RNA sequence: AAUACAAACCAUGAAAGUGUGGCCUCCUUUAGUCCCUCGAAAUUUGAGGCUAGAGGAGAAAAGUUACCACAGGGAUGACCGUCGUGAGACAGGUUA
RNA sequence: GACCCUGUUGAGCUUGACUCUAGUUUGACAUUGUGAAAAGACAUAGGAGGUGUAGAAUAGGUGGGAGCUUCGGCGCCAGUGAAAUACCACUACUCCUAUUGUUUUUUUACUUAUUCAAUGUGAAGACAUUGUCAGGUGGGGAGUUGGCGGCACAUCUGUGCAGGU
């Protein structure tokens, strides 16, 4: 049992804030004083409350498997990964939102990339390589990814081109069964 | 004769001789013949919607438009529907992929309505292998509180983490402990839920191996195994709290060696445990004494579920309250 | 080659003959003591203890894969690029 | 081309020592009172218990015993049931009433515990709060890393059998 170290919390908050706008709102002193303190286990990070950590630090490390909700894991090279497990945290306070239609969400949930015919409506001032969160017509959080280009270049490109690159979806839920 | 009926049942249906002797002693032959017809008949598949995500008439409208035949399951379940036919596969539909509902049986419905989880409560589930049991308390409590879930195996541990994060509970800690090791290490839980593993005689349509692969060593070890589970269950529960917590014991067995005998041992050993009415509409009365063994006569409130009167799986539920 | 046996040789004794080259070898996986303890069980088992067959520089990062992508070596439309690496694109390419 | 090898990247699986301990931490204890309102459990005296099945029957259970008989009712026999009934001896608990009382718990109110303001008397107030152990974690911090000869002698411990020089 250990917390996030200096560089390890730096890269974690680097990749999080690439998709997050208010990191202050996620981890803040609440009414009861409990805080959303980060936590990692078996090279896999988690997002828990402090009072959750106290009632979980009583346990041997090998017996514990997960804790709270998961955010991602670290590779051998040290880069950070954010998973579809972090989607309810991610979609709660999302910066950039892209909405795809039902005939385009089905290839998105299968594992295919986002096409211009898939999206229904759009956000504004989206840069070329900025992160974004993918929604449907009914504001159901589907996934996340990095767009291929900016907003203005998406208007002037062919409708068959790839718009936003698909990183994760609910197929990991279907894979683990 | 009794021996002639036992030989005719074992030859025609394929049950073990010792298991058929137990079932013939448990029930009258007219009830046993309906039992042998019911458990060989496949059980219906029911759908439990996510109250944190949508409501019942919204999902019912969506699945009707997608082509799924639906029917609500009585008046005792406002959260459940029953599936008759579906042109679109249930696993590939957008609602299940988003996490609007989950698939379960009627046995997975009951012990969570037996519990009454409230907001900002501490709950335990020492055996939640399908993962639908832990989700429903989060659906009832509206994602407020702390939940602990225990699992013995890694294969079903990776199975449920795909289920809970699809459903979006966000506050349940799942792990790989021993349920006997749970109260000594952490303890101090307001509510505890136990789905004790057993022979599985209640559900043989899902598990056909129970018909033959149950020897005399099995009906001695598993009742002793769940005996230590309920001893761990009563040690985890708190006697006093701001919101009244309870112990809920559930199993998928129909024999009396797994039902109303273990809960009699826990009641006799610990006087601090009291059993109350579980608030359940349909069920069967507990037996005061079955095989030369005098149980406590307060077990009339303990409920049972049988496959022939209702379209449910074989099940058994008990509720307890701690005093000291 | 070792080993068994036989013969030769050798030591001693004057001869008669005799003579020689032992017994052993912390946890994890497994079985027993069903011995002792804790339990269950209308009398038989479960978990520990005990016994005996076998294994074993430390937080900086490592080992390994009939595995994936890329580049290179061997054996029998296609490139130099620029812009990103979690995936890719190009009115950029030697002529009119 | 398949195929084999090398370097980088992912998917991984396993390891990343031993002993304490911070960070911690689970449960219980005392500080922690005084009244009112209640509830539960233990002291009692009593009314009544008892079906999963079948058995005419709602079978506590135990020991005898086959008519004490007020009657041939039921005992007996006989099904049916793990347990069979007449009879007279015992005690296990349960659903309750009341008190002939002991405790425990929750809420409210007040300050007498606790803690703050002033600082050389006041307030919040029995909520917090502090101390004590019985457990758990701890990679962060501290310390560490093929053989047996032969009692064949003398002196000491043991204090013939032994051990040490």
């Amino acid at each position: 049992m250990r917390p996030l170290t200096d560089q390890e919390m730096k890269i974690v908050l680097d990749k999080l804030a690439n998709y997050m706008t208010d990191l202050k709102s996620l981890i803040a002193p609440l009414e009861d004083g409990d805080r959303y303190v980060f936590r990692m286990q078996k090279d896999r990070v988690y997002y828990v409350k402090l009072s959750i950590a106290n009632i979980a630090t009583c346990v041997a490390r090998d017996k514990l498997l997960s804790l709270g909700t998961c955010l991602g894991k670290m590779t051998k090279s040290g880069k950070f990964r954010l998973h579809i497990t972090a989607l309810p945290i991610l979609a709660q306070n999302a910066r950039y939102k892209i909405w795809v239609k039902d005939n385009g969400a089905q290839p998105f949930l299968y594992g295919s990339n986002i096409v211009k015919a898939h999206v229904g409506r759009w956000t504004e001032d989206c840069p070329e390589h900025s992160g974004c969160v993918v929604y449907n017509m009914a504001d159901i959080p589907l996934g996340f990814g990095v767009t291929a280009r900016s907003t203005a270049e998406a208007r002037r490109l062919d409708p068959t081109g790839i718009v936003c690159f698909r990183q994760a979806d609910c197929g990991e839920y279907l894979r683990d069964e | 004769y009794t021996n002639q009926l036992l030989k005719d049942i074992c030859a025609y249906y394929g049950y073990n001789e010792y298991l058929a002797e137990k079932l013939l002693n448990l029930f009258p032959p007219r009830e046993a013949f309906a039992f042998f017809e019911a458990n060989e008949t496949p059980r219906p598949v029911v759908i439990r919607t996510n109250t944190l995500r949508t409501h019942r008439r919204d999902l019912a409208q969506a699945l009707i438009n997608r082509g799924v035949t639906l029917e609500p399951v009585g008046k005792w379940s406002k959260v459940g529907l029953q599936v008759f036919d579906s042109k679109v596969p249930l696993g590939a539909t957008p609602e299940y992929l988003a996490g609007h509902y989950i698939l379960q049986a009627a046995s997975s419905f009951l012990p969570v309505m037996a519990l009454c989880p409230q907001e900002n409560e501490r709950c335990l589930d020492m055996a939640a292998a399908p993962g639908g049991k832990t989700t429903h308390m989060a659906a009832l409590m509206k994602n407020t509180g702390v939940i602990f879930a225990n699992d013995p195996s890694k294969s079903r541990a990776k199975g449920l983490i795909g289920n809970i994060h699809r459903l979006g509970v966000r506050n349940t800690i799942v792990c790989n402990y021993d349920a006997r090791e749970f109260p000594r290490v952490i303890g101090g839980f307001d509510r505890v839920l136990l789905d004790a593993p057993c022979s599985g005689t209640g559900v043989i349509c899902k598990d056909p191996s129970v018909k033959t692969n149950r020897d005399a060593k099995d009906f001695m070890q598993l009742p002793h195994t769940q005996k230590q589970l309920l001893l761990a269950a009563i040690d985890s529960c708190n006697h006093a709290s701001k919101t009244g917590g309870y112990i809920v014991y559930s199993t998928c067995s129909v024999c009396v060696e797994e039902n109303e005998e273990v809960v009699n041992y826990a009641l006799s050993r610990r006087p601090n445990v009291k059993l109350v009415e579980t608030g359940l509409p349909f069920g069967k009365e507990g037996f005061t004494s079955y095989m030369g063994k005098t149980f406590h006569p307060s077990l009339k409130l303990t409920r049972r579920f049988y496959p022939h009167l209702y379209n449910v799986d074989g099940f058994f539920v008990a509720k307890f309250k701690k005093i000291g």
